[PDB]
């Protein structure tokens, strides 16, 4: 199965007084496992999943050290970026960094990515090929000139093909019980009469993991899209996800309609 | 870029009156990150509300889950109030137990 690890970094300047706020979140597939928040007393990379708590203090002192390195390079980054776009000193700006690697079914390296945005939009992102950078702007073009010169992309290839895969593989072994355990959806449907002549069929898929689910309705065996409301997959708050898809039906015809649930933890359901 | 938050109010487990449960307000699809979300029971704001660590999805927009342990009854109305820079007024979306 394809697994992955991603680090989401957010930096917001606080113009009035102080440092910019920094949050770093780590995830292995749809599971959060570490966090760092600047407005937190620990001032440490803290665990957020049972299975990473096993890690000795050489890990927590080394992750804290690093996440802090990072907060500081985005503090500098927010200053640079304001010169480059020539902006005023007393507004906030967000920089956001994203990196990680996916591995495939053979547990070998599959894809790697390191992107970066400023104020909502793409700034510079490394390519799939891990050798060039896509600069979206002429400010980002300054940064691509610097990173090409400095051989930044090669420094990252080694981490995304080495350290990243290495540590994703152990997170999966130490976390076997949950990280490699798919919870197929628990489905059920409800029926709610909108009127005397129409009903809503809501097809509910609850308590599943991963979050990727396909909910599609069908009438007389052909897929139906018309008069189908559907929701964004939401987190239940316990590590699983919920989603439902509804359809309005003529009352008396609901036999025609079937919900088809698609999900990794399932041999397909109707 | 500034994107308006998308909001969903729901229960962790299907609700039965008198059984403790959890009330989630998932706010997603927004930028900038400063957003104020608070769960209101019968209009009164609830304290003792927890929430996840800020993350973002693929198009760089943010999302957050706020939650509280609660026990539905017939009498009590719950809601989630959200206020963000794109919003000319805060959005109060009420909990419906069929959604």
């Amino acid at each position: 199965g394809s697994h992955s690890m991603r680090y989401f970094f957010t930096s917001v300047s606080r113009p009035g007084r102080g440092e910019p706020r920094f949050i770093a979140v780590g995830y292995v597939d749809d599971t959060q496992f570490v966090r760092f928040d600047s407005d937190a007393a620990s001032q440490r990379m803290e665990p957020r999943a049972p299975w990473i708590e096993q890690e000795g203090p050489e890990y927590w002192d080394g992750e804290t050290r690093k996440v802090k390195a990072h907060s500081q390079t985005h503090r500098v980054d927010l200053g640079t970026l304001r010169g480059y776009y020539n902006q005023s000193e007393a507004g906030s700006h967000t920089v956001q960094r994203m990196y990680g690697c996916d591995v495939g079914s053979d547990w070998r390296f599959l894809r790697g990515y390191h992107q970066y945005a400023y104020d909502g939009k793409d700034y510079i992102a490394l390519k799939e090929d891990l050798r060039s950078w896509t600069a979206a702007d002429m400010a980002a073009q300054t940064t691509k000139h610097k990173w090409e010169a400095a051989h930044v992309a090669e420094q990252l290839r080694a981490y995304l093909e080495g350290t990243c895969v290495e540590w994703l593989r152990r997170y999966l072994e130490n976390g076997k019980e949950t990280l490699q355990r798919t919870d197929a959806p628990k489905t059920h449907m409800t029926h709610h009469a909108v009127s005397d002549h129409e009903a809503t069929l809501r097809c509910w898929a609850l308590s599943f993991y991963p979050a990727e689910i396909t909910l599609t309705w069908q009438r007389d065996g052909e897929d139906q899209t018309q008069d189908t409301e559907l929701v964004e997959t939401r987190p239940a708050g316990d590590g699983t996800f919920q989603k439902w898809a509804a359809v309005v039906v003529p009352s008396g015809q609901e036999q025609r309609y079937t919900c088809h649930v698609q999900h990794e933890g399932l041999p397909k359901p109707l | 870029i500034q994107r308006t938050p998308k909001i969903q109010v729901y229960s962790r487990h299907p609700a039965e009156n008198g059984k403790s449960n959890f009330l989630n307000c998932y706010v997603s699809g927004f930028h900038p990150s400063d957003i104020e979300v608070d769960l209101l029971k019968n209009g009164e704001r609830i304290e003792k509300v927890e929430h996840s660590d800020l993350s973002f999805s693929k198009d760089w927009s943010f999302y957050l889950l706020y939650y509280t342990e609660f026990t539905p009854t017939e009498k009590d109305e719950y809601a989630c109030r959200v206020n963000h820079v794109t919003l000319s007024q805060p959005k109060i979306v009420k909990w419906d137990r069929d959604m």
